[PDB]
């Protein structure tokens, strides 16, 4: 569920999970990089259970962008 | 050339996590197989950010901690501080396997979905030096050390020639250590004490430390100028090496000239090795030397690269006042297992 | 002082001594004819695709079960025997006292400290067996083991020393030694840098971060392409290099052969992230500038640059940018390359072999090419002299150099006459 995302990104991000925005821009609002990026990826296939390529996690500009990859 | 001096210094340790709760125990001790001892109540949640913790090794972060604290007691305004005009000099030896032991593992089990993407940088020695740049915005020359044993004390050292030169007007430098982690915990348990110098002889017994310890080396005027209570004066340093015996005794008469022929002088001893009383003593007779023995090592334990800087930061202490009163000169030396000799030199004003 | 003054005012440090082990050559015959022709020494690897996973398919190799070979203290003894043997000295030039060592490595023994981890666990499935550990283990985590065995070898009594900045800790070799030799502390000076990170702990760190190349190749010796469109990443390689400097007085007295002044050397901190490199260059620009002013030269007289050119997007347009930034306009007529299109990247000894590289192409007056030149990169339009090389009139050079911590360092190298 996105809930279980949006626990992750406000630890990952160390923000506040109630003011992180699921529609915000990762790389714009909080200062994002390829390097957390990769991090969260990691914790995805963790935790769901899944494989996700480099080209497809480069694409995770926003939250709801993983939250749609990671239903399919 | 240009003069150095010490105005800031800080430190953490099993027997206290600041500067004046490791001298009052040092002092205390003074007066009246190997375990490695851990820091007693530490969090370092009270010090660094969560976003940047998570990336980094405890090495790194006992060495955020220590600078705050260094440059918290010499009073420099940060943002008044030109950043191409600072550097920051690190020694460390055994790097960062805390953060990556269990990926390492995880690397042979499952594939590169064990690894993640802050081994690279967690782990390498230099990491503490990238942090400190980045928190602080620091961009003068800026060096990382890994000498067996040394690193600490050449960090020191070529930091103050940093200065002299003009490379900087100011130089966090400074060493690290984390031991406590499976592999380096199991590594120093069994083999380090065991383990003997071609050129120094066998290692008296002694437990080992982690923490860290730092300086703010800074150049003379700009520390008058701004008004800074100076410490101590850097007036040397000795780095050496001795392939052989028949160095050795010729290398400990070169430390020997760091002294100036001054008799109100305290020598703070390396104490890894037994027959360092003898070797260095019967070097300073041979150059009409008069001074007094200090061995803080069974206190201060093995820190590895901490243990020549930790001797440095304590100095510092005394001299801008047990033993080390009615003094105005401290001498540190510090030896390697392959056959390092390196020597600091603080004075007072 | 009227009788024979002679002052300790600053000193001039040549090069009189090269040693090199790398994949495009073992020693300076082998290494120098094929990147004259331009002859990659990127091998076709397997067992990081079959065994761990790795998208990599490139390695630099000089020459699935883990050993213990310890190439990193082999490589420095191959090269530090090379470029001592290359000097021609005798015990009557070595004053001991004189004689200092500055050998640099990025990780060190990490093939031999990753060994032990997974033989005292049995494949990393259980904890730590204390009993497994053996006596030799513990010199596997010494850093500095090549810069101490170098030292006890030729009996270097002066300061020795290993710098560990990653991949600009072969010029800080360069940097420190060549200090020594200018302000009267050394007469020798044994500096470089040696590197083994050919092995799982390391290929997957840097494939796990991405900094690694990763795209599918045929001809996988395209792997690494610096300044091309077609670029992802560096191709990890191996090697030592190895420089005897020592001072000019010194070296005129003995009859000593001289390759190239090296003149100036300057290094900062970006202050920007920790593997990322800023498009803008202003910190490799601003460390040119500090390297030229401490060499007492003018950039006007920079006619060659032998640029860092991991072959990551990133790093090849903030030395792009950073040229750009000192030289001007002048930029487009200078002469560019990167060896790591050919060796590969030796993390902190790819300084140290294009040192070597460097010292050749100033005493044959030729420059290398930077090979599997593809497609035009809009942000990366100098001359970088694609795919074949040339003879050209080298008067004063520049190496740059990057790494992580964001460390830039710089060296300018010049001919003797
Ligand atoms: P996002 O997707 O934009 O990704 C970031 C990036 C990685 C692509 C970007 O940061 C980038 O492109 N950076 C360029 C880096 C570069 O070109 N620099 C030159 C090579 S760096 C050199 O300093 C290598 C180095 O320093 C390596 C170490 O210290 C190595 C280690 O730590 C390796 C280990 O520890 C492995 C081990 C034994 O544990």
């Amino acid at each position: 569920p996105e809930v279980k995302i949006k626990t992750i990104l406000s630890l990952f991000l160390n923000i506040n999970i109630d003011d992180f925005n699921m529609d915000a821009n990762l790389a714009d609002a909080y200062d994002m990089d390829s390097t957390e990026l990769a991090d969260l990826a990691k914790e995805i296939e963790k935790e769901f259970g899944i494989s996700v390529t480099k080209s497809q996690f480069s694409h995770w500009e926003t939250g709801r962008a993983v939250l749609d990859f990671v239903s399919s | 050339r240009k003069r150095v001096v010490v105005t800031g210094v800080g430190a953490i340790h099993p027997d206290g996590n600041d500067v004046t709760a490791i001298k009052s125990k040092v002092i205390q001790k003074l007066l009246g197989s190997s375990i490695i001892r851990t820091l007693s109540d530490f969090d370092g949640a009270k010090y660094i950010n969560n976003r940047l913790r998570r990336k980094i090794d405890e090495f790194s972060v006992y060495g955020i901690v220590a600078v705050e604290m260094a440059l918290k007691a010499s009073r420099l305004d940060v943002d008044k501080l030109d950043p191409n005009r600072v550097g920051i000099y690190v020694g460390n030896c055994f790097g960062g396997w805390q953060h990556i032991e269990d990926e390492v593992k995880a690397l042979h089990i499952e594939g590169i979905k064990g690894m993640g993407p802050y081994v690279a940088t967690a782990w390498f020695p230099a990491a503490l030096q990238g942090q400190l740049s980045l928190l602080y915005g620091f961009s003068a020359q800026s060096k990382t050390f890994s000498t067996s044993d040394v690193a600490g004390m050449q960090a020191i050292g070529y930091a103050a020639e940093a200065i002299s030169n003009g490379v900087a007007e100011v130089m966090l430098c400074g060493a690290s250590e984390h031991l406590s982690s499976p592999l380096v915990k199991n590594l120093l348990e069994k083999t380090s004490s065991q383990k003997h110098s071609e050129v120094f002889g066998e290692k008296q017994p002694g437990d080992f430390s982690e923490g860290a310890a730092f300086l703010v080396l800074e150049e003379r005027q700009h520390a008058l100028e701004r008004g800074a209570s100076i410490l101590c004066e850097l007036t040397g340093f000795v780095d050496y090496f001795a392939p052989d015996k028949n160095t050795r005794n010729n290398t400990l008469e070169y430390t020997a000239e760091l002294f100036n022929h001054n008799e109100n002088a305290v020598f703070i001893m390396d104490g890894i090795y037994d027959d360092e009383k003898e070797i260095t003593s019967k070097a300073f007779s041979n150059k009409e030397i008069k001074t007094s023995f200090i061995n803080l090592r069974p206190y201060l334990d093995n820190q590895f690269s901490v243990s020549g800087v930790i001797d440095s930061v304590l100095a510092s202490s005394f001299l801008s006042e047990n033993e080390f009163s009615n003094t105005n000169q401290i001498i540190i030396q510090r030896f390697s297992n392959q056959g390092h000799v390196c020597a600091l030199s603080f004075s007072a004003i | 002082i009227i009788n024979n003054r002679n002052e300790s005012q600053p000193r001039r440090v040549v090069v009189t001594g090269l040693g090199v082990v790398a994949p495009t050559g073992v020693g300076v015959n082998e290494f120098w004819n094929n990147i004259h022709n331009g002859k990659s020494g990127v091998s076709k690897y397997e067992w990081g695709r079959e065994r761990f996973g790795f998208k990599s398919g490139a390695i630099g190799q000089v020459y699935f079960v883990l050993k213990s070979e310890r190439k990193y203290l082999q490589f420095a003894l191959d090269a530090a025997e090379m470029a001592m043997q290359d000097a021609n000295l005798r015990p009557s030039d070595i004053d001991g006292r004189r004689f200092g060592v500055a050998i640099a490595t990025a990780i060190a023994d990490a093939a031999g400290m990753e060994e032990c981890l997974l033989r005292i666990t049995k494949g990393g499935k259980e904890n730590i067996h204390p009993d497994l550990i053996k006596s030799e283990d513990y010199d596997s985590f010494d850093f500095s083991s090549a810069a101490t065995s170098v030292a006890k070898k030729y009996g270097a009594s002066m300061s020795v020393s290993n710098i560990s900045t990653g991949c600009a800790a072969g010029l800080d070799a360069l940097g420190i030694a060549m200090e020594h030799i200018r302000y009267g502390r050394a007469d020798i000076m044994l500096a470089g840098a040696s590197e083994a990170p050919l092995c799982p702990l390391s290929i997957g760190s840097f494939e796990a971060l991405g900094a690694l190349s990763s795209r599918e190749l045929e001809n996988q010796q395209a792997a690494t392409c610096p300044f091309s469109l077609e670029r992802d990443g560096f191709v990890i390689a191996e090697g030592c290099g190895i420089l005897i400097l020592e001072s000019y007085e010194h070296a005129k007295q003995r009859g000593a052969h001289i390759y190239a002044e090296l003149a100036g050397y300057a290094s900062v901190n970006n202050a920007y992230h920790m593997t990322d490199l800023p498009a803008d260059g202003m910190a490799m620009a601003r460390c040119i500038d500090m390297a030229l002013k401490d060499a007492q030269i003018s950039p006007s007289t920079v006619n060659y640059i032998s640029a860092h050119g991991s072959s990551t997007a990133q790093n090849d347009i903030n030395e792009s940018n950073a040229i750009k930034f000192v030289l001007g306009e002048s930029a487009f007529g200078i002469p560019i390359n990167s060896l790591k299109s050919m060796t590969g990247h030796a993390l902190a000894a790819a300084n140290a072999i294009e040192s070597v590289a460097l010292c050749l192409e100033i005493e044959k007056q030729y420059v290398h090419p930077t090979i599997n030149y593809q497609t035009p990169d809009p942000d990366c339009d100098l001359d970088y002299i694609p795919n074949q090389g040339c003879s050209y009139p080298i008067k004063t050079a520049l190496k740059l150099s990057s790494g992580f911590s964001g460390i830039h360092s710089v060296i300018v190298m010049r001919a003797v006459d």
